């Protein structure tokens, strides 16, 4: 049944060795925030030569098999990863933050095994809004990936760019209410904050 | 108001050596996240600092016995040593690491023998103390068990409170007996007032009260 | 091994500061966060502060908010506890520990830390405005009604520890030397006691040994049946 959803850009990607192969390509692998992002800011993707893959209510493990097809068969220069929110949300089945975390892994030595350079990202804040519990237990939770995500990233001298630690407010973590409508997707003023942040790192990379 | 809150109950326990110890530990909500307990054990020896016994609530650290086994979740948690040894006698913390600040709950183990009455003696005050102005008598109660231990000053007949202070030595090595002090403190000029000093202990091992008196100047 | 060693502690008066440092060795300073814990004279143990891997987070117990800054020189491997304001209630031991979490987040005050994997010696912080003072040591003679007891009182000396001995050491067994108590005075008191066979009261000598390092004092007492 196509588990990994690899149809759902099989069209778009041919169309893209059509037109040939690009400098500085940047490719955006991530769930509904990024398949968002394409859709409520074309033009950032468009003026900059980044090309969106995102997928809504996708984990790591559909990432992983679409890598290949949707991200290394694209000769991109960089790829940015953004990964683990529907993990944690566990619409796909139990969360396991060693296997999400090993995901991940996978994707970069992927993606290093073909010279394409790597930005990890952290998972973004989420809203818990039950109770007070519930949201200090959903951002432990973000924190402790993030944690991994980071620990590695430095480890293998690999960009990670922080957008939870600018668009989690305080006291609880909660997403910016200046960022999100529905406390998941990033509403246009959130994703400009994620803008900046991510085109600072792409060029620091591509030079 | 919001910390969360660590109790052992009890709070002390005596067991006899060779025997199975077991410390339970409560926490006022649960330290179980994602299937890891944010729940550590320490020891502490006197005059030591602690020492990490165990973490995740049931993995030993390095280098300590396989006496020692940690267990439970949520709130419920217990710290068990298999066989006491004279070396496991010590306080012992659990720690909550799930929520800052971290906090901690204390108990004690100690050494359980049989009932042992105490042998009770009674010192005057120094002649030379007296010449500066203060007198201090002493009770002393020597090699008894357990710890509990009433001991009532009297001068004239009339029970003291307020101006006597208590020491306890640690559980001797080889019978596991304690030993106490008490000092009464009064001035000299009421010490020189009053004719009958006295020192009534109360003991499980005395199936009544002793007392040892002194008369000044006797 | 993972080594850390507290320095700084001493007597100092309430009101007054003073600046604790502890020096770490055997792991990467500076990838893991660092906490102070306390405790008190007789007391459990009471969290103080936290610093994260990169300083950009610091963490307070209420008791301590506002009057102690925790700090650190990842150069230096090097963590500081700047104590100011101190009351008689701050006096405790001082451990500096180390956090098993590597480069934890530390972006909200109350996430989860490590456990506390290796801890320090401790330092001692005695907030007492109390002058050192050499300790008066008085017999406790035995009873003539008298196995006897006898012993020494040792009053009113400041700051701990004194050492008791008797016989210059040839005496141990039978010795009980209590822990000291502090007095309304602010002053410290201990006894210590020997149990002697009766008959040994008219021809053995028994003489307690007391030494205070701190006022460099030094009695040895000769306690004898009164007369
Ligand atoms: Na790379």
């Amino acid at each position: 049944q196509d588990w990994g959803n690899l149809k759902r850009y099989a069209e778009a990607n041919k169309e893209l060795v059509r037109k040939g192969k690009q400098k500085d390509r940047v490719v955006f692998m991530g769930n509904s925030i990024t398949e968002g992002w394409v859709a409520n800011d074309a033009a950032f993707f468009e003026d900059n030569g980044y090309v969106g893959r995102g997928i809504g209510g996708q984990t790591s493990s559909h990432f992983l098999l679409r890598f290949r097809e949707d991200v290394i068969k694209l000769a991109p220069a960089l790829v940015v990863i953004n990964a683990g929110t529907n993990d944690l949300k566990e619409n796909w089945g139990a969360y396991n933050e060693e296997y999400t975390f090993g995901n991940i892994v996978s994707m970069v030595e992927l993606a290093r095994a073909n010279k394409i350079k790597v930005i990890l990202t952290s998972v973004l804040p989420h809203r818990n809004a039950r109770d007070e519990e519930d949201q200090k237990e959903a951002t432990q939770a973000i924190i402790n990936l993030n944690t991994r995500i980071i620990n590695y990233a430095i480890e293998n001298k690999i960009p990670f760019v922080d957008y939870f630690v600018e668009m989690a407010q305080s006291p609880n973590g909660d997403l910016n209410s200046s960022y999100t409508r529905d406390g998941v997707h990033p509403t246009l003023e959130g994703y400009k904050v994620m803008e900046a942040l991510i085109k600072k790192a792409i060029d620091k990379v591509l030079s | 108001n919001s910390d969360i809150v660590m109790t052992q109950s009890p709070d002390s326990l005596a067991v006899s050596l060779g025997e199975r110890a077991t410390i339970n530990c409560k926490s006022s909500q649960s330290v179980t996240f994602n299937y890891k307990n944010y729940l550590a054990w320490y020891q502490q020896k006197p005059g030591q600092p602690p020492k990490l016994l165990i973490y995740w609530a049931s993995t030993r650290e390095s280098g300590v016995p396989d006496r020692f086994s940690g267990s439970g979740s949520g709130t419920d948690f217990t710290l068990t040593i298999s066989s006491l040894q004279a070396e496991d006698v010590a306080v012992y913390y659990c720690q909550q690491h799930y929520r800052t600040p971290p906090t901690f709950g204390q108990g004690t183990v100690e050494i359980k023998r049989t009932v042992a009455a105490p042998s009770v003696f009674i010192f005057p005050p120094s002649d030379e103390q007296l010449k500066s102005g203060t007198a201090s008598v002493v009770c002393l109660l020597n090699n008894f068990y357990p710890r509990e231990a009433k001991v009532q000053w009297k001068v004239d007949n009339a029970l003291q409170s307020g101006n006597s202070q208590e020491s306890v030595t640690e559980q001797d090595s080889k019978d596991s007996t304690y030993s106490l002090s008490s000092t009464l403190t009064l001035s000299k000029a009421d010490y020189e007032k009053h004719k009958v000093y006295a020192c009534e202990v109360t003991h499980q091992g005395l199936s009544s009260p002793v007392t040892k008196s002194f008369n000044r100047g006797e | 091994q993972v080594q850390l060693v507290e320095s700084g502690g001493g007597v100092v008066q309430p009101g007054r500061s003073l600046r604790l440092s502890c020096a770490a060795s055997g792991f990467t300073f500076s990838t893991y966060a660092m906490h102070w814990v306390r405790q008190a004279p007789g007391k459990g143990l009471e969290w103080v502060a936290v610093i994260s891997y990169d300083a950009n987070y610091k963490y307070y117990a209420d008791s301590v908010k506002g009057r102690f800054t925790i700090s650190r020189d990842n150069s230096k491997n090097t963590l500081y506890l700047q104590m100011n304001s101190l009351r008689a209630e701050d006096t405790a031991v001082y451990y500096c520990a180390k956090d098993s979490q590597l480069r934890s987040l530390l972006y909200f005050e109350w996430l989860s830390q490590g456990y506390f994997d290796y801890w320090g010696q401790g330092t001692l912080v005695t907030v007492s405005s109390a002058s050192t003072k050499g300790p008066s040591v008085f017999p406790l003679a035995p009873s003539s009604k008298s196995t006897a007891a006898l012993g020494c009182l040792v009053k009113d000396y400041f700051p701990e520890p004194v050492t008791v001995s008797w016989n210059s050491g040839a005496l141990t067994s039978g010795v009980h030397t209590f822990p000291a108590v502090l007095q309304s005075s602010g002053l410290y008191s201990l006894s210590s006691v020997v149990t002697v066979p009766s008959s040994s009261l008219g021809t053995q000598t028994y003489i307690c040994n007391v030494n205070h390092k701190p006022s460099n004092t030094k009695v040895d007492k000769k306690v004898e049946p009164k007369s």
